[PDB]
């Protein structure tokens, strides 16, 4: 049961999330063909600077469409039973290094496997329910580089409390500073 | 047609400096334009600059502190050797003490003084003072 | 602008910033795909299919709804034409002008326009031979050219 | 004026501007849900539909092509999006 | 309009070209529509019309000679009469022209 | 032959043998390409995507 | 070149000093001599199992590759076993600090072990004077894809 929905052996912590999945599936009207064949890869744990922790779920790339249909209900229920946590869904997208001049020819790297595209794709899946409506990059006079993300004001009530945790995870997985702002 | 997007960007900045404006819009915001502006930003010739990401090629708004006299390009990007760097700085810069010839080099885009410290040389992009 | 005119009009379509759109669309991506094929069975060009989907349906763009572009779908489904659409419409226009020029010798404006159209034909065909869409030695004959547009 | 905020123009200024000349270009067109008089079927219609869009019930006209926005056929009901 | 419907039936449907095949198709009842060029001889035209009256099949009069008719069906030989054995995706039969 | 440049019978015979060799080589590589795409892709997509690609991917390893 | 009348001449074409003994019958029916030209150029399989002679071939003939290794674009294959390659280059003019396009046509002897067309990028190697103008032999050809797959008729 647990190993069915988990697709890996280590470690202890995600088994509870696997235990959370098998016990939240007592919602049979929606479980059929919308919650059962949907298994994830791994859990990452990231400390939010505000005094809480972030839960990152690593998803197979051709499984995202399943998770997105049930993401809003799965997130709110998982957060409810796992208070003092903010849970997100991140696709496991392989990044290939840029070929060097002296390097030998592997097959041509697709644009989906570039570091820039994956990081932009990380950001889109990070803030899933609302649509990104504009990105800015502030090249600070001291040499820094702060990216700014604009969000469409619809449905932002589901992500207001998670904005700081969004910055913590993205800075953890990319090493790049980022801020959010919702035009209205 | 648009042959040099860098020349278009620096021309917009020059016309903004002459009119006394403290901001200017730049389209279509290449990597060379970002790299050229970062050298300007490093030496205090410009202030902040932000990159509007439309999905076409990007736009840039640069904050101008009024400390910049001129920033041109050198088209074509002539091949510059180590001995030829001083000749270019004599021709384009007002004084030996300040101003910078900007070069594109395999070590990266840098000013002419940083090119001497790393002992690298390449093609000339422009100048700033 | 205007390769063969003094015009400088812009007159373009500003497509949305969103690549997933518009969240009110409920039709399946596959549902659009065999609707594209259905219109292609009807003989419509990829431009005409895109216009009809935009108007009658709510398909803003086939690329932001399906996985890829309309001509790519037609080629994947095996409905690509012998020559590309824009080249076909240029030769169709040149056939009309040459047919008009046969009855109107004294239409020297039409003679001038025909040179402009055939300049666009030869430029476009050179690109299509370069990008290997068209076979090498493919040539707009200008005499038997009405065969490939009828 | 020599000092202005190019990143945050007033929303009235961008409304007056051309669709290609805004800070990020975007369409000023939209889509419509039209109520044909004969029945209660929903046919999505583009604002600049430029063709006589038809439903399956009233197979004459649901909108009329013009130089700009399409002209809905004078007896229908519509809502945006 | 007419030339695109003729183009679509050639690419997607069944047809036959020429006088001896059109008469044979009319005699067998397998034709749904015959198209006759403008410069078709009136004795041939009146005889193809008369078989089609017996076959009770529609006849379309092509504005253009055998050269224009041959071009309109994707051929580069002269075609005097075209019979549509059955249309493919073309609406040439359904449309009144 | 109605044109010039077939100087005699032998010149045309050599041209025919050369033309037959070139056409046969072009025909052989065209069928070799056609037999390659049918055998290695069309048949492989028919069977090596349905019968066993849904066996070792996610179903039997779900146990 | 395993066919098309190897012995099409007045003289019996053969590799010199390679003796095909008619008493002992080795299971090959033709003793074929070959070598590797060196400089990391693999001897083609067509030269291994072919029946041509070509005393000017760099793998089966009497000529050795030594000197300069060049690269050019084939512009003519009309001669028998000889091609012309185009070597393009930029000539620097110091006064204007700029370059100009320049080219040289180099006649090259091509072995029947290779099949070159007009437009193939070919690597040639310096040899002894083959003829009045030829001082090079083809040692490598770079016809990989050609992009002609999409240039065919569709269904
Ligand atoms: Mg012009
Ligand atoms: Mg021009
Ligand atoms: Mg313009």
């Amino acid at each position: 049961p647990q190993a069915k929905i988990l697709s890996q052996a280590p470690t202890e912590l995600e088994l509870q999330v696997a235990q959370a999945f098998v016990e939240l599936e007592n919602s049979s009207p929606e479980l059929k063909a919308e919650l059962r064949p949907l298994q994830f890869k791994s859990i990452r744990e990231i400390d939010v600077a505000g005094g809480k922790k972030a839960l990152a779920i690593f998803v197979p790339v051709p499984s995202l469409a399943g998770f997105h249909k049930v993401q809003t209900k799965l997130t709110r229920e998982l957060e409810k039973k796992f208070q003092d946590r903010h849970v997100i869904f991140l696709a496991e997208r392989r990044i290939l290094p840029k070929p060097s001049r002296t390097s030998r020819q592997v097959q041509k790297r697709p644009r989906s496997r570039t570091l820039t595209a994956v990081h932009d794709k990380i950001l889109e899946d990070l803030v899933f329910p609302t649509e990104i409506v504009g990105k800015r990059v502030r090249y600070l006079v001291g040499g820094n580089k702060i990216q700014k993300v604009l969000l469409d004001s619809k449905d932002v009530q589901q992500i207001d409390y998670k904005l700081e945790s969004f910055q913590a995870v993205y800075n953890k997985l990319t090493g790049k500073q980022i801020v959010f702002e919702i035009p209205s | 047609t648009r042959s040099s997007v860098l020349a278009d960007a620096l021309n917009a900045i020059n016309n903004a400096e002459k009119t006394g404006k403290r901001q200017v819009l730049i389209r279509p915001s290449s990597k060379v334009i970002i790299k050229f502006l970062q050298v300007m930003q490093k030496h205090g010739y410009i202030g902040e600059f932000e990159y509007i990401d439309d999905h076409r090629s990007g736009k840039i708004v640069v904050q101008l502190n009024g400390r910049l006299n001129k920033c041109g390009v050198i088209s074509p990007r002539f091949n510059v050797k180590i001995g030829d760097i001083e000749k270019w700085t004599a021709n384009l810069l007002p004084a030996r003490q300040f101003g910078y010839v900007i070069l594109t080099t395999s070590a990266g885009i840098m000013d002419h003084e940083e090119a001497r410290r790393k002992h690298v040389s390449g093609k000339i992009l422009g100048f700033v003072y | 602008g205007r390769m063969h005119s003094a015009g400088k009009g812009i007159s373009s379509s500003a497509i949305p910033y969103s690549r997933n759109a518009p969240a009110w669309f409920k039709l399946s991506s596959e549902s659009v795909i065999e609707q594209i094929v259905k219109y292609a069975r009807k003989g419509l060009t990829p431009s005409q299919i895109g216009v009809l989907l935009r108007d009658a349906h709510g398909v803003t763009q086939a690329r932001v709804i399906t996985g890829n572009k309309i001509m790519r779908i037609l080629k994947s489904n095996g409905l690509a034409p012998e020559i590309p659409e824009d080249l076909y419409y240029l030769i169709k226009k040149a056939v009309s002008v040459r047919k008009h020029l046969e009855r109107n010798r004294k239409d020297k404006d039409a003679k001038f326009r025909l040179i402009l159209i055939e300049s666009r034909i030869h430029r476009l065909a050179r690109y299509y031979r370069t990008v290997a869409v068209l076979p090498p030695n493919w040539k707009y004959e200008s005499a038997t050219a009405s065969a490939l547009v009828n | 004026v020599l000092v202005q905020d190019l990143l945050h123009p007033t929303a009235a200024s961008e409304a007056r501007k051309h669709k290609l000349k805004t800070l990020v270009q975007g369409p000023r067109s939209y889509f419509l849900d039209v109520k044909c008089p004969g029945c209660l079927n929903i046919t999505t219609v583009f604002s600049h539909a430029q063709t006589a869009v038809t439903c399956e019930s009233c197979s004459t006209i649901l909108c009329t092509p013009t130089g700009g926005k399409a002209k809905l056929s004078e007896g229908t009901s519509f809502r945006r999006k | 309009s007419i030339n695109q419907k003729l183009a679509l039936v050639i690419k997607s449907g069944k047809y036959t070209l020429g006088y001896k095949s059109t008469v044979k198709s009319l005699r067998q009842g397998k034709s749904k529509l015959i198209i006759i060029a403008a410069n078709t001889p009136v004795l041939r035209k009146s005889e193809l019309e008369y078989y089609a009256m017996l076959s009770k099949t529609k006849v379309y009069y092509f504005q253009g000679g055998n050269n224009e008719l041959g071009t309109a069906v994707g051929k580069l030989f002269r075609v005097g009469v075209v019979s549509i054995l059955e249309a493919g995706d073309s609406d040439i039969l359904t449309t009144l022209a | 032959s109605k044109g010039n440049a077939f100087k005699h019978k032998r010149a045309l015979v050599e041209h025919i043998i050369q033309a037959k060799a070139d056409a046969q080589r072009e025909k052989a590589l065209n069928e070799e390409a056609e037999a390659r795409r049918l055998k290695n892709r069309a048949a492989r997509d028919r069977r090596a995507q349905r019968v066993a690609e849904k066996r070792d991917a996610l179903l039997k390893e779900d146990a | 070149s395993t066919e098309l009348t190897v012995q099409s001449e007045r003289a019996f074409q053969k590799q010199p000093h390679i003796f095909n003994n008619p008493k002992v019958k080795t299971s090959k029916r033709t003793k074929r001599w070959y070598k590797n030209a060196g400089l990391g150029f693999k001897t083609p399989k067509t030269a291994i199992e072919g029946s041509y002679i070509d005393k000017k071939c760099p793998f089966t003939g009497l000529v050795s590759i030594r000197g300069k290794i060049l690269t050019g674009t084939v512009v003519s294959t009309k001669m028998h076993r000889t091609i012309v390659i185009r070597r393009a280059y930029l000539h620097y003019i110091p006064k204007y600090n700029r370059y100009e396009k320049r080219h040289k046509n180099v006649p090259v002897h091509v072995s029947p072990a290779f099949r070159v067309q007009v437009g193939d990028i070919v690597t040639v190697g310096q040899c002894r004077p083959i003829s009045k103008t030829v001082r090079f032999n083809v040692v490598k050809v770079s016809a990989a894809a050609g992009k002609a797959n999409k240039q065919f008729a569709k269904f």
